[PDB]
RNA sequence: GGUUGCGGCCAUAUCUACCAGAAAGCACCGUUUCCCGUCCGAUCAACUGUAGUUAAGCUGGUAAGAGCCUGACCGAGUAGUGUAGUGGGUGACCAUACGCGAAACUCAGGUGCUGCAAUCU
RNA sequence: GAGAACAGAAAUCUCCAGUAGAACAAAAGGGUAAAAGCCCCCUUGAUUUUGAUUUUCAGUGUGAAUACAAACCAUGAAAGU
RNA sequence: GCCCUGAAAAUGGAUGGCGCUCAAGCGUGUUACCUAUACUCUACCGUCAGGGUUGAUAUGAUGCCCUGACGAGUAGGCAGG
RNA sequence: AAAUAUGUAAGAAGUCCUUGUUACUUAAUUGAACGUGGACAUUUGAAUGAAGAGCUUUUAGUGGGCCAUUUUUGGUAAGCAGAACUGGCGAUGCGGGAUGAACCGAACGUAGAGUUAAGGUGCCGGAAUACACGCUCAUCAGACACCACAAAAGGUGUUAG
RNA sequence: GGAAUACUGCCAGCUGGGACUGAGGACUGCGACGUAAGUCAAGGAUGCUGGCAUAAUGGUUAUAUGCCGCCCGUCUUGAAACACGGACCAAGGAGUCUAACGUCUAUGCGAGUGUUUGGGUGUAAAACCCAUACGCGUAAUGAAAGUGAACGUAGGUUGGGG
RNA sequence: GAAAUUGUUGAAAGGGAAGGGCAUUUGAUCAGACA
């Protein structure tokens, strides 16, 4: 009959990229983690213990715990129709530091700036983001580029 | 038609007025509700709204939490407003003095605080002297200390007692709650 | 803050009607959804 | 007799009504499951700095 | 799709940094109002250039009017069309007094014969034949003999009434 | 710049065939008393740095080289796809509207970058 | 592949090439090259205590698993495991 | 493309019927026109909400007064009668 | 290697300076965690919306479902059997599709006036036997989505290419 | 060369015909017009005139005419069904009471509470009064023997109405 | 001294059921309000 097992449906998912088997690189070992840092969870299918579930693949949480070998990550899960606290016991090898902080953490330290920049002179900065505009008019000038008229084409069968 | 976003119809939740029937208390409202209507204090909006609660929503405060209250960096000449019973405490031996409005005073609490030189004061002699709730101090009292609430969210792994008539060995203490008869809770 | 002080505005159905045998499909098939540019004013005059 | 085995059909009607709640939150979560040899330091650490805090306003 | 006029069309893909001042391409487009046109001149460069609208920008739109609307002109028409099981080039003459008008007959008549909806054509050109005897289909040559005369037999008037007391004549 | 010891990214570093490499280094290389390991001092161990050599290792350069890497309105706004219609068509299927948008292909350009420390005409 | 008496398609000896085309009880999938395969050396951590966590879930149980704490040991020059 | 052949079933019989042929048929275009418990404005009912009003010497403070929005309903819940 | 779908982030529970606590951890007052004191307010850190938001108890009915577009399994197929996402019917009248649970339009308090949807406007029947260019003649013409079927093949009928 | 016109759009330009509504009930607002006095179409209709004063209008009813309208109750995915019950009418005819309970609410009293087994008393099954116990609560945890709730302003931190 | 159901009298309708909805004509019948 049926079949569900842990790593069942995992097939291509915990696969190990082309042309990157073997030993993970030491750099995966040096990065270092501190409670509240923001993580990528990817499982390495070379690395049987500490594997995350199929489920938070591709899922990133905040750090609780830090181990000899790993990171404690809580994620948050929905089931029904509310979400609840979930733990992980992950390998330093089934994680990375997301980067879905650093348009923020490089955001604050130049907003920081430009404020500083500002008030130091005598204000006037305007420092929320701003979505992408309608265009403002332009001349477009014919020099150098007439325009060429073109026609639609007839039918053709090349074969 | 309306693509509705939120349900229509929708009663607010709130109590309007007491469900009591008990005339005394309908014409204190009066009094308040004037009060809140008429003089921009806050004081006044949330003593309103405490003499609609119901019986578990008013716990009695005991004269014991009242004298910890006084004990506040600059509250023991604050005049303490209970909207609801004041019970007395054996187990303070030595009570300040203070001024208490409130809606009951057990004999035993009204004794107390009268054998130590205060004042029981009811909730319109406390309008008068104080139409903006002018030094006073609200206090309520435990709501969660209720028996019922013992029971709510029962449950595995959330510790709450069960809806027992008798205890003892013997009752609810073998399979599921001990590791070695099946499993624990 | 403006725009939305307004409150959204209810009209009427267009006065001389829609122009079109059927509304559901777009303005450039011969229907009326879609940004139909400045011929919002015709549309808009003729249901307020 | 047979009769339908399953389907999800209507579920997520079901669990919007009331919502999906979203996480809930707070300052100081729980330290469950964390590093007793950490916690286990950490409580003498913060009675020794309460301490330092009281004894500043002897 | 309507009654049509006729739009030169400007359009060119958005400037960049290393490609300020893009090339610029035109077509002449008929629709019956600048929406749909602008719509038609995307369609039809997105089947010969790697563009599309959200890369593009159009420059300019302008309406052609006929420059001789009260002289009668033997056009000469060519159409590109789809079939229920293919598609398929087409020549047609049409004699009228202006490309727009032109242009309606063609697609009614496209439709009528060919039973093409307007979505599975595509004008390749439209150019006015300068010499009688470069005219090639004979449904016109016929409108071309010299001194042409015709009467139209069998007259038959709108009654205005429901009911009529003479017993009407189809004389002219 | 060379070189070595330890490295990071892990082919622009790999593969095939040629050639060039000063100085130092590294290497090959001599030995079998001693620790040590072998069917075999080939590997592994020790001892000399003496006796010998750039042949190989190593490093670099060559090649309408194989591979790999990068780019392009090269192919292609193609294939596929989200949304629309009381659109077409017996059907199979297919056009159109508002969007998102490949892979192969073709051509061009490239063939390790770099951290710590010691050393060198 | 090219080589060596008896020796042959197949015995045992050697060199070259070899990204894994093998092997890892077992189904199949994943994984793995100075290894996770093959050969050898030492061993009992397949042990002790009691919690937390992931899958299945009601976020019950059971199975199985993860990462720590507190012991006692194994191995290795050691980091470690 | 339209039409024609290819094209056989049981009571008499269905482009809904009548009937229609430069259509009242097929393809396409342009106006006008008809009409839903829908949309716009208005009155009245009720529901929910937000305001105002104890000052006697007259009558409902659960009252009175202003204002806005909303109204489908089986099983079922509650409410006022 | 898409499209659709999908995890997290877009600040006061923030950012920076100073330097306290410990039995953890470092060669090390090193770190780690929690802190004291100090500095910067609403363009404080995108959009749109918000008849507010959070929270607690308790209890009914239900636990045969079925249908349509799209994806989709088994089957020659089925008004067949089985999944996916949404939308519906069931529980729902009203206008249209003559008729019809599910299609189109549109969701209902009692009414006036107006305007429309989908669908229509020869007569039945409210509304042009309206305008305009073609095509079609059938001794079993054709006539509007879902939908109430028709194919290979063939015509020196006619049309345009 | 110089105009006109079409088309599209704008005007806080003027103006005619028709239909439905007229909620509210002193005044109070925002205005407009006037040199002013005053006036007005400016926070919801008034003025003038006629007819009848009654079955005239209106209600009710029967019938006719236009259009529309399938038997209810039931189980069911689906019933007007070629599914079941029901010829007709009266009258009867189905969630009750009790023991012990959960949540909510009202009321009395409150670290307590509960007079009603019983006694006293009586205008006699009522109402009125009451001593000793008992029950639940004021302590928990262990299988049990047993032991049994302040380091501290009954603690620190963050939010917190008032 | 109800209803089902029945006789007589009076009034009305009735081309293969009857009964019902919105609206008005026609007949019968009737409240109110005028002053
Ligand atoms: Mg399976
Ligand atoms: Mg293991
Ligand atoms: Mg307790
Ligand atoms: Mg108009
Ligand atoms: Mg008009
Ligand atoms: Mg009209
Ligand atoms: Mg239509
Ligand atoms: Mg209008
Ligand atoms: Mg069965
Ligand atoms: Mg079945
Ligand atoms: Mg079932
Ligand atoms: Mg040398
Ligand atoms: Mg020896
Ligand atoms: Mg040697
Ligand atoms: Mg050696
Ligand atoms: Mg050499
Ligand atoms: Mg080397
Ligand atoms: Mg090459
Ligand atoms: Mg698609
Ligand atoms: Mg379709
Ligand atoms: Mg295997
Ligand atoms: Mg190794
Ligand atoms: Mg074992
Ligand atoms: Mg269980
Ligand atoms: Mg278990
Ligand atoms: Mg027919
Ligand atoms: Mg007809
Ligand atoms: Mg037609
Ligand atoms: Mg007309
Ligand atoms: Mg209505
Ligand atoms: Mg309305
Ligand atoms: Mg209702
Ligand atoms: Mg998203
Ligand atoms: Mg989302
Ligand atoms: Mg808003
Ligand atoms: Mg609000
Ligand atoms: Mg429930
Ligand atoms: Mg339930
Ligand atoms: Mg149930
Ligand atoms: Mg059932
Ligand atoms: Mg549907
Ligand atoms: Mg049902
Ligand atoms: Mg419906
Ligand atoms: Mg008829
Ligand atoms: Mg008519
Ligand atoms: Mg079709
Ligand atoms: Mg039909
Ligand atoms: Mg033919
Ligand atoms: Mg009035
Ligand atoms: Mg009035
Ligand atoms: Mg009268
Ligand atoms: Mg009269
Ligand atoms: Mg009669
Ligand atoms: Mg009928
Ligand atoms: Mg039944
Ligand atoms: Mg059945
Ligand atoms: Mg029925
Ligand atoms: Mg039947
Ligand atoms: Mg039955
Ligand atoms: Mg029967
Ligand atoms: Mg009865
Ligand atoms: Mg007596
Ligand atoms: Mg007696
Ligand atoms: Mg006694
Ligand atoms: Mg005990
Ligand atoms: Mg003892
Ligand atoms: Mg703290
Ligand atoms: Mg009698
Ligand atoms: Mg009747
Ligand atoms: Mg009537």
């Amino acid at each position: 009959g049926k079949s569900h097992g842990y790593r069942s449906r995992t097939r291509y998912m915990f696969q190990r990229d082309f042309r990157k088997h073997g030993a993970v690189h030491l750099s995966t070992y040096l990065k270092v983690y501190k409670v509240g840092d923001i993580v990528d969870i990817k499982a390495n299918g070379s690395i049987q213990k500490g594997m995350p579930h199929k489920f938070y693949q591709g899922k990133t949480g905040v750090v609780y715990n830090v181990t000899k070998s790993s990171v404690g990550v809580i994620i948050n899960k929905m089931v029904g129709n509310r979400y609840l606290e979930k733990r992980l016991n992950l390998r330093v090898e089934h994680i990375k530091h997301s980067k879905c902080r650093q348009e923020f953490l490089e955001r604050v330290k130049a907003n920081a700036a430009k404020r500083a920049e500002a008030k130091a002179q005598g204000v006037a900065v305007q420092l929320k983001r701003q979505p992408a505009q309608p265009r403002e008019s332009r001349i477009v000038s014919t020099e150098g580029n007439v325009p060429q008229t073109l026609a639609p084409v007839p039918y053709e069968t090349f074969i | 038609g309306i693509d509705h976003t939120s349900k229509q119809h929708k009663r607010s939740g709130h109590r309007t007025a007491p469900k009591s029937d008990n005339v005394y208390l309908k014409l204190l409202v009066k009094l308040y509700t004037f009060l809140a209507r008429r003089t921009d204090a806050p004081f006044n909006k949330v003593v309103l709204k405490a003499l609609f609660l119901s019986k578990i929503n008013r716990p009695p405060v005991s004269v014991s939490r009242i004298a910890r209250a006084l004990k506040q960096e600059g509250a023991a000449n604050k005049t303490v407003v209970v909207v609801g019973t004041v019970t007395d405490d054996a187990r303070i031996f030595e009570f300040p003095k203070t001024t208490v409005a409130a809606l009951r005073f057990t004999a035993g609490a009204r004794a107390k605080i009268v054998k130590a030189g205060g004042e029981c004061i009811t909730l319109d002699q406390l309008a008068v002297r104080a139409p903006k709730g002018q030094n006073t101090l609200i206090l309520r009292g435990p709501r969660n200390s209720r028996e019922a609430v013992r029971h709510f969210g029962m449950g595995p792994h959330k510790g709450k007692a069960p809806r027992i008539l008798s205890t003892g060995r013997k009752f609810e203490r073998a399979r599921g709650r001990r590791r070695s008869k099946g499993f624990k809770v | 803050q403006a725009n939305n002080f307004l409150w959204p505005f209810k009209l009427s159905n267009p006065s001389g009607g829609w122009g079109v045998p059927r509304k559901f499909k777009h303005f450039i098939q011969g229907g009326s959804f879609g940004n139909r540019e400045e011929f919002i004013n015709k549309l808009v005059k003729s249901m307020n | 007799a047979k009769s339908k085995n399953h389907t999800a059909h209507n579920q997520t009607r079901k669990a919007h009504r009331n919502g999906i709640k979203k996480p809930k939150t707070y300052k100081y979560p729980s330290l469950k499951g964390v590093d007793p040899k950490f916690r286990r330091n950490h409580k003498h650490a913060l009675h020794g700095t309460a301490k330092a805090l009281a004894a500043a306003k002897k | 799709m309507a009654h049509f006029k006729e739009y030169q069309v400007i359009g060119r893909r958005l400037p960049t940094e290393s490609v300020p001042e893009p090339k610029l391409f035109r077509m002449r487009i008929f629709a019956s109002n600048e929406v749909i046109a602008k719509s038609r001149y995307w369609y039809f460069l997105q089947k010969l250039h790697k563009v599309k609208k959200a890369s593009g920008e159009i420059v300019s739109i302008n309406q052609i009017n006929e420059a001789h609307p009260t002289k009668v002109k033997n056009f000469g028409v060519w159409v590109r069309y789809d079939s229920r099981s293919g598609t398929h080039n087409m020549y047609k003459e049409i004699r009228d007094v202006s490309r727009v008008a032109a242009v309606e007959t063609l697609y009614q008549d496209m439709a009528a014969r060919h039973r093409a909806r307007f979505r599975s054509i595509h004008i390749l050109k439209v150019a006015e034949i300068e010499k009688t005897a470069d005219v090639k289909r004979q449904y016109v040559k016929q409108f071309l003999t010299k001194d042409l005369k015709f009467p139209l037999p069998h007259r038959v008037q709108k009654s205005t009434k429901t009911f009529s007391y003479k017993r009407p004549s189809t004389f002219y």
